[PDB]
């Protein structure tokens, strides 16, 4: 039916987030779908034309704009294996175990191809060189670079990273064979805010005197 | 791209290498993701996961899993290297041929051919994980030797290796029989000529290989009965005092060096022999429990360049000097204090040997009758060179042991009398039967299908002459 | 009350363990208070004559 399916949607932690739970980012949504779903769902197209689909997909914007929501929605909708990596989670571990977690993520995603590796908050594990204080940050950055570069040419694996600013990440991560394609998310316009209000104010028992259009018009910079 | 070299290794090693050993985990309650996918708490647990071992009370990581961890950590596929070999046994001997602009070590040396400081540290993996005795009689007879004579004993244990599911990618050495070389045991110790021992063991090993066995360890008894009326022994070896004295550690290291473990992931082609050592001393309550040990790969590489000797203190091993042949650097042994900090202490005079040991776990096959043993024996025909006692193999003992069954029939009775390891070795030494006759005899005594072979043997001319002379002899 | 072999028996009167210990001291009771002294025995010998210490209990 829908969402790869009352039982057909016509617990489950942070699941069931589909394309209908995102509003006002249709351009970025189209870009992300083109970058992710097509290489995984229909690999025969690229073999026919004779190109290698992109691997890395950087994605950035102000906090609260729905980067994690969008990545999780794409991962759940594609119906393909995926592996969550959280930057703070990886960096909160004894020395020599952050690299172990990164290697495990990439290797296990490779085992069950097609796969999507969502490196949430990548700016906390591969930060800007000036703020890479110590031999642990450098070591984890180098491990991530190794895994990103040596991944493969035939494997059907895609990597999605979320961050706040383009300059908050180590410059070495934005080269060829790495997070080359990047997507930018900005504050929504009036229609986007109206769609978000419609999404959130659906379970709420609203009174008849609600002018969601008025709220969308009044909320600027939200 | 070069890879592992082409070298034949044991079947057990191959079948272990085939497996992956991953430990699956179910959806944790801390997971935040749908059915498909996995974050950090649901991913399969590697076979070398330290948390799993320490949670299950396992003190070492089943060497094959250590190799898996090394391969996972290093040797990226399709690029990044040309397959640096992951395993390399330590070597402390000085480079006698450096010629970096200087003559050999005795009259010149540079910073390139100078052995660096050695840092002892407890080994984190063990080659063989379990040692299993097929029957209780095998060690009951070994201890009966001491019971009757009062002196100590020493013998090699023959058997074969196999898988062990109770540990991730673990190996168990199953021991079928024990052979005792000619040794002069004494009240406080034992002595044995090395040359006689090895000369005899060469042919004994040839015969055992023809039978399918292999030499996989040595076992000795350290028992001193207490004065109590019952049969009890002092608990000489325990936590605070020594487990294995320095001398036996050195001997075990020599034995391990002489039985290399052919491996496909090392430049030399061998790494950390699968040779175990067992000792019978007695547990904390006053029993005759048995314990098995194995010296680390650095003690194995330390004794080769001399550099160690026994000390008057049982628990500590001495260190030799920088003579004109052997060059010993400064040796540090690393330990962790109660505050979780590693501390390096120079030990030139002497250091404890607990940093040169890894402990195995012994056991016996479950009472369920699997009957995978190669011999229904170890109680009967006297054993090897026990001439000190009344156990003296000779034609009279054969006439009294293996003649009534051969004078009646009952092929089952004859088979269960013919399947004695030491009886087979003795009849081989008699040399009455020709090589083909003895080959069919061993395959009749050790193979689960023996009816036809047993009939052929008993009908064979050589066996007929043997039994005829045995009957005639008195 | 204890057997004499607990410190002094065969292979202890051959290898002067008491002599080695006391000569290390002055560098007869044997105790593990002090420092070890090299005791080099030929390959193929095992010595079990060290004084007993018993469990902590
Ligand atoms: N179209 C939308 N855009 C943004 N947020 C949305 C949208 N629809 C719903 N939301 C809600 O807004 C919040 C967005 O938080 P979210 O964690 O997705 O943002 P983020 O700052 O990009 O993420 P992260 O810090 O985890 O990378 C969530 O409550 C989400 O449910
Ligand atoms: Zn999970
Ligand atoms: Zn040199």
């Amino acid at each position: 039916g829908k969402k790869r399916k009352n039982n057909l949607r016509i617990e489950n932690n942070m699941n069931e987030v589909g394309y209908d739970d995102i509003g006002g980012c249709r351009k970025q949504m189209a870009q992300i779908r083109e970058m992710v779903e097509l290489p995984l769902r229909h690999p025969q197209l690229f073999k026919a034309i004779g190109i290698k689909p992109p691997r890395g997909v950087l994605m950035y914007g102000p906090p609260g704009t729905g980067k994690t929501l969008m990545a999780r929605a794409v991962a759940n909708e594609t119906g393909a294996f995926f592996f969550l990596i959280n930057g703070p989670e990886v960096m909160s571990k004894m020395a020599g175990e952050s690299e172990s977690n990164l290697r495990k993520a990439f290797e296990e995603a490779e085992k069950n191809a097609p796969a999507i590796i969502f490196i949430d908050e990548i700016d906390s594990i591969a930060p800007k060189r000036d703020k890479t204080n110590g031999e642990v940050e450098r070591r984890v950055v180098s491990q991530l670079l190794t895994l990103m570069d040596g991944m493969k040419a035939r494997s059907n694996v895609v990597v999605i990273a979320a961050t706040n600013r383009p300059n908050s990440i180590d410059p070495a991560l934005r080269r060829f064979g790495r997070f080359d394609r990047e997507v930018d998310i900005g504050i929504p316009d009036a229609t986007g805010r109206l769609e978000v209000l419609r999404i959130h104010t659906k379970n709420m028992k609203l009174a008849d005197d609600v002018d969601l259009e008025a709220l969308a018009a009044e909320t600027h910079g939200y | 791209r070069y890879g592992p070299l082409r070298i034949k290794e044991l079947a057990v090693d191959e079948e272990l290498e085939k497996e992956d050993g991953l430990i699956p985990r179910q959806k944790s309650k801390l997971c935040k993701h749908g059915d498909r996918g996995m974050c950090e708490y649901c991913s399969p647990l590697p076979p070398w996961d330290k948390e799993y071992h320490e949670k299950n009370k396992i003190k070492h990581i089943s060497f094959h899993s250590y190799l898996k961890k090394l391969n996972e950590n290093a040797n990226k596929k399709e690029n990044g290297s040309s397959y640096i070999s992951p395993l390399s046994e330590p070597d402390f001997r000085i480079n006698k041929r450096c010629h970096n602009g200087h003559e050999p070590w005795p009259r010149g040396i540079c910073s390139k051919c100078q052995p660096s400081a050695i840092t002892l540290q407890q080994q984190e993996f063990r080659m063989v994980d379990h040692v299993e005795f097929q029957k209780s009689e095998i060690i009951n007879e070994f201890i009966q030797a001491w019971r009757y004579t009062g002196m100590q004993r020493f013998g090699y244990m023959y058997g074969s290796y196999s898988k062990y599911d109770n540990t991730p990618l673990g190996i168990k050495a199953v021991v079928e029989a024990i052979y005792e070389p000619p040794q002069h045991d004494e009240q406080d110790g034992l002595t044995m000529d090395v040359e006689q021992v090895k000369n005899e063991m060469l042919q004994i090993d040839r015969q055992a290989q023809e039978m399918g066995l292999s030499r996989i360890g040595l076992i000795f008894t350290d028992l001193s009965d207490a004065g109590a009326g019952d049969g009890s022994v002092f608990c000489k070896r325990h936590k605070d005092s020594f487990f294995l004295s320095s001398l036996e550690v050195i001997m075990a290291a020599r034995h391990q060096t002489r039985h290399p473990n052919v491996s496909k992931y090392s430049e030399q082609g061998f790494f950390s022999s699968k040779f175990v050592t067992c000792v019978i001393s007695g547990n904390l309550e006053g029993e005759i429990d048995i314990s098995s040990y194995q010296v680390s790969t650095e003690a194995e590489a330390l004794v080769t360049a001399d550099m160690i000797s026994g000390s008057t203190f049982p628990s500590m091993a001495y260190i030799n000097d920088t003579t004109d042949e052997r060059y010993v650097p400064e040796i540090f042994y690393m330990k962790s204090n109660e505050y979780g900090i590693t501390v390096k202490e120079n030990a030139k005079p002497a250091f404890p040997v607990d940093y040169l040991l890894v402990t195995l776990t012994h056991g016996f096959p479950n009472t369920d009758t699997e009957t995978n043993s190669k011999f229904v024996s170890s109680t009967g025909f006297p054993w090897s060179n026990r001439q000190a006692m009344g156990q003296s193999q000779d034609y009279q003992e054969l006439k009294k042991y293996l003649f009534n069954v051969a004078s009646s029939g009952d092929f089952n009775l004859l088979h269960e009398k013919i399947s004695n390891f030491h009886l087979l070795l003795y009849i081989n030494s008699l040399q009455i039967l020709s090589p083909d006759e003895w080959k069919l005899l061993i395959e009749s005594a050790v193979k689960n299908e023996w009816e036809e072979s047993l009939l052929k043997l008993v009908s064979s001319a050589g066996w007929q002459t043997l039994v005829m002379i045995l009957q005639e002899s008195g | 009350l204890d057997p004499s072999v607990l410190g002094q028996g065969s292979m202890s009167t051959r290898i002067d363990y008491a002599g080695i210990a006391n000569s290390s001291r002055n560098k007869m009771k044997i105790t593990f208070d002090g420092e070890p002294a090299k005791l080099d025995l030929p390959e193929g010998q095992l010595f079990f004559g060290f004084p007993m210490v018993l469990p902590k209990e």
